[PDB]
DNA sequence: GGGACAAAGGGCTTTCAGAGGAAACCCATCCG
């Protein structure tokens, strides 16, 4: 809770709205945690936590039956019948504008970080989308908990995701509690033996399924503790927030 | 024999964005007005082939539309393009096949590909059927704080131009290993007052409407896939069929129902296998293979 | 009443599974069975080539029969004997297939792990059946297979209406005002 | 046999705009004022066939109206029309059927079609029921910086004129392969002070209002498809029934409930299929097929 | 020249199966 960097009003087009087989819409916090990890490994700067807020979002299409994207022949098994309307294999798309906050541990200077971040953002992606435009990053300094409200308020205006936990399961909680599920981690099922077609022959491979937790959307000025709005990697392949379950 | 890997993938080297539409005047192009969509209902007859005894009944449909206001007579379409390098870098697999392909390639001329890609934007092929009915099309292109203005006709039959070279040479340098460049493109037309515009459509399951147009918060726009498709329509390097098409593996036009580069020993995969297995290809073949590799996709089977 | 359909299933190359990747791409053929997830109301899925089978006299397939009133748990535990228990458990064999699947890197302490996400068969059917009768009008609708949905799974062949997905659209900041 | 493709469509080659209505004087036509719509509530009886028991009850309705101001006695209806070429160019599909169809045609005379299209505008058929009650109708057509004035009667029974031919000659050249041409059309009436005008209604579902009219920013207007329907009322080339109708496959009038060109060996699809399969067509059939191809639609199944 | 295997490609294809169903939500502050 020392150094934060803010990038607000980032326009991304063509975001992959399909996060799982039952969740279509906002990417989960895992996507932003992976983006932060990619920034850390590529840039060489340790990043602690990531916070994301939704300024605008819209899934392409209508209220129901979102959309279908046309496919093309790109495999080496055809050539005779590859002339008319390849099959679908549906994949939804959406368009959104977000705002990001990154917890950074860097004290060498004050202006080099802005340049190094701007260099990475110009060639980065958000859930497969392309970044159209963004504002100039700026750095905020927090020494204690009381001034954390200022760096929190620096993110206006946007809607931040907070964690409320699961009671029984997402299906019953969504109808009763009126919240929306989200993916917070993966559970391993069984180890991959054949390492031929994998993208890496050194990293161990696993079959995993998403684990669901229920979240809520809150205005930035209405957040009690800012530590509840920051996400980071946890134990047993999970993503958790610093402040735990959000309580009013 | 150097058999190809089971799955081979590449990234997309040209990144377009969603084009935005505004209504301005020909002499007052400073202030812009957004174009909404709206919805209307039409009535007509039933003219369907094979159903002659049901042609005396009516037909009611609900559709969307988009047209300029009666006080504006100029459509402005604005968007951005990003060109990135790092070509010949597979995303999935490839430790010896990719290196052999890279060594066989890189002797091709990227200047022609860069010239054609920029010309498809400058001449005005990136904008679709909105082209017709316009007596004057103006293109403003901005890169590295150096603007250029084009009023070029003859979208087909790529010809030599003096102003397009200063962008083609920069794009050629980016293609064969560099960072990234960004080009801001604006198009002005003279369709007239109240003329209809044609934004992108969508394939959506049956709803209360019969024709739904793409929009972003109530403003008409165009899909990025549609913008990107028109840029790579440079495949002139086959036997016939002038007025070329877009570069795709097994180059086919599903709209017309025909598939060029069929099973007559001229494919992407056949040339790719032949290039790494000894004998090299001709200039047109490498220029096509490199251009298709610039376009992304996964190849396997 | 139940055994003959079991010889029908084992005659063809059928498989029983709870999680699979065929729900993301039709060309996938990855099937695995999880034993710790078996419960009283756990729905499972099965795959056989072309999903042909043979219907009963009233007309039922195995996917409908085993998932009607929880006879799957009535047989898996062994309340119907040890004759229909070994044969059904023989079909629960894993099948590895990673072609055309997502692969993502995840942080695991000091190091990384590569993962291939796959979907769960119980969740789709359970959520659809539970939510269709609770009037939750904040969902999408997706149909798998396409023009011929009988070559993907057994659940898609019978549930041709379409599976349900949660609409996770967040509230948006209205413009021309303070927030 | 050369069967038609499954997917085959053509775009629209005649583009009209939404008409605008203004109130002006017969000798002071320089300054114009808009015609608002407003709303009124009326009372009447209940006269419905089959229900004589409730014939003594009241009836309260709410409707829209539109009429000229009491200090003005002339109605001005203004719009624009655009003609584009590149006919016989299918938008979807066609590599052998479209080429054979174009080869069979193009020997027809575009002069008559271009004459009739211009005559339907000059004689004053695009302006609907507003025509009645007026003792003087004037038409002004502007094209290529050349103005033409018409006061011709006899909307039906196409006759010979010297000013229609000059515009028709320009239209015919554009029709058989060219760019685009544009006409500015204005119509002046002599209805009188306080007379009622008749704009276009809208297809609306159950609502409070029994009759609401199409309007743009509160100003009365007319739908462009209604304007385009009257332009192509040239189908005189069937067995009887002079005072022709609009050109449509299975040429039918839903208003009258009768369907001409029924299953008696005179169809668009039958003639088009027979043209490519050996025997050609006659002059009237070729003109009908060309006219129906200028109009859009889907032909396949 | 004959037999076997694999891969690629096309075509003769063609085998396989099958009617549910009902409705517009979340939410009011920094800054010049």
């Amino acid at each position: 809770m020392r150094k934060f960097i803010i990038v607000k009003n980032v326009k991304v087009d063509g975001i992959n709205a399909k996060s799982s087989d039952i969740t279509v819409g906002m990417p989960p916090a895992t996507t932003f945690c992976g983006l932060g990890e990619t920034m850390s490994i590529k840039t060489g700067i340790v990043v602690k936590a990531v916070s994301y807020g939704s300024v605008k979002f819209e899934v392409r299409g209508s209220r129901f039956n979102t959309s279908v994207t046309k496919f093309a022949w790109q495999d080496r098994g055809n050539g005779g019948k590859a002339n008319n309307n390849s099959p679908i294999q549906p994949k939804p798309l959406a368009d959104g504008v977000f705002t990001l906050c990154f917890e950074v541990e860097w004290e060498d200077c004050a202006e080099v970080l802005v340049d190094k971040v701007t260099n990475f953002i110009n060639t980065a992606r958000i859930a497969g989308g392309t970044i159209a435009s963004f504002n100039k990053p700026f750095v905020k300094v927090a020494k204690d908990a009381e001034e954390l409200a200022s760096v929190k308020n620096a993110m206006m205006p946007c809607y931040v995701v907070v964690d409320c936990g699961v009671e029984v399961n997402i299906f019953e909680d969504a109808v009763n509690r009126k919240l929306q599920p989200m993916v917070n981690g993966y559970k391993k099922l069984e180890k991959i033996v054949d390492n031929k077609h994998m993208r890496d022959k050194f990293t161990p491979a696993y079959l995993a399924t998403p684990t669901y937790t229920m979240i809520g959307y809150k205005m930035v000025s209405n957040v009690d503790n800012f530590d509840q709005a920051l996400w980071q990697y946890g134990e047993n392949t999970k993503v958790k927030t610093i402040g735990g379950i959000y309580n009013d | 024999k150097l058999k190809a890997p089971a799955v081979l993938a590449y990234s997309r080297k040209i990144n377009p964005t969603n084009a935005l539409m505004f209504a301005v005047n020909w002499s007052d192009r400073d202030n812009t007005t957004a174009v909404m969509v709206g919805t209307k209902t039409v009535a007509g007859t039933q003219s369907v082939r094979g159903n002659p005894n049901d042609a005396d009944k009516g037909n009611i449909q609900t559709v969307n539309f988009a047209n300029l206001p009666h006080n504006k007579n100029t459509l402005l379409v604005k968007y951005n393009v990003k060109f990135v390098g790092d070509v010949f870098k597979a995303e999935l697999g490839g430790g010896e096949y990719s290196n052999t392909l890279q060594t066989a390639l890189e002797n091709t001329d990227f200047g022609t590909l860069a010239y054609r890609y920029v010309y498809n934007i400058a001449a005005g092929r990136t904008l679709w059927r909105n082209r017709v009915g316009a007596e004057s099309i103006e293109t403003v292109i901005t890169v590295n704080d150096q603007t250029f203005t084009f009023s070029d006709l003859l979208v087909n039959e790529f010809d030599e131009d003096v102003d397009v070279a200063e962008i083609a040479d920069m794009v050629a340098g980016v293609l064969s290993g560099e960072g990234f460049v960004t080009l801001k493109v604006e198009h002005y037309m003279l369709l007239g007052e109240g003329s209809e515009v044609f934004p992108s459509q969508e394939f959506v399951e049956n709803s209360k409407l019969s024709k739904q147009l793409f929009d972003l918060n109530g403003q008409a726009a165009m899909h990025d896939q549609k913008i990107g498709n028109a840029i790579r329509t440079i495949d002139t390097w086959y036997e016939d069929a002038t007025t070329p098409i877009a570069v795709e593996p097994y180059g086919s036009v599903v709209r017309n129902g025909v598939a060029y580069r069929a099973g007559n020993k001229t494919d992407l995969f056949t040339l790719m296998d032949g290039a790494v297995n000894g004998k090299s290809l001709t200039e047109e073949d490498q220029m096509f293979v490199t251009a298709n590799l610039i376009r992304g996709g996964v190849f396997g089977g | 009443m139940i055994k003959e359909m079991i010889e029908d299933f084992i005659s063809k190359g059928g498989l029983i599974f709870t999680h699979s990747g065929r729900y993301t791409n039709t060309n996938n053929s990855c099937f695995i069975f999880n034993k710790n997830d078996i419960g009283v109301d756990t729905k499972v899925d099965m795959y056989t080539p072309k999903s042909a089978g043979i219907k009963n006299e009233e007309g039922e397939n195995l996917w409908q029969v085993l998932n009607k009133a929880n006879m799957f748990y009535r047989i898996y535990s062994g309340e119907l004997g040890e004759e229909l228990q070994y044969l059904l458990k023989s079909c629960c064999t894993a099948k590895e297939d990673v072609t055309t699947l997502p692969q993502i890197y995840f942080k695991n302490g000091e190091g990384y792990d590569i993962l291939v996400p796959i979907g769960n068969a119980h969740n789709l059917i359970s959520g659809t059946e539970y939510l269709w009768e609770h009037k939750y009008y904040n969902t999408f609708t997706q149909k798998l297979g396409g023009s011929n949905p009988q070559n993907c799974t057994h659940a898609c062949n019978k549930m041709r209406g379409g599976f349900k997905q949660f609409n996770c659209t967040p509230p948006q900041v209205e413009d021309n005002y303070n927030a």
